[PDB]
């Protein structure tokens, strides 16, 4: 009694309205300028 | 070498004919590997077969 499961389910169905739908969210937690750069990427070169 | 978070491995291979000594002569070392690691290094050890 008054002892509920901590995990509760979503009502993900396509018939629900906007705001009740499954949303895939990704969070980027990249970090700055404290170690040698490991990914850089953006270089471009023109013709000779 | 280790400078500012970078490991530098510089090397050379040579064919040789000697008994138990190191020879006399000149040989440069070409740069081979740089690594951007970023850690403190104090001791080491090699490994044997």
């Amino acid at each position: 009694f008054n002892c509920y499961f901590p995990l509760q389910s979503y009502g993900f169905q396509p018939t629900n309205g906007v705001g009740y739908q499954p949303y895939r969210v990704v969070v980027l937690s990249f970090e700055l300028l404290h170690a040698p750069a490991t990914v850089c990427g953006p270089k471009k070169s023109t013709n000779l | 070498k280790n400078i500012d978070g970078y490991f530098k491995i510089y090397s050379k291979h040579t064919p040789i004919n000697l008994v138990r000594d190191l020879p006399q002569g000149f040989s440069a070392l070409e740069p081979l590997v740089d690594l951007p690691i970023g850690i403190n290094i104090t001791r080491f050890q090699t490994l044997l077969a």
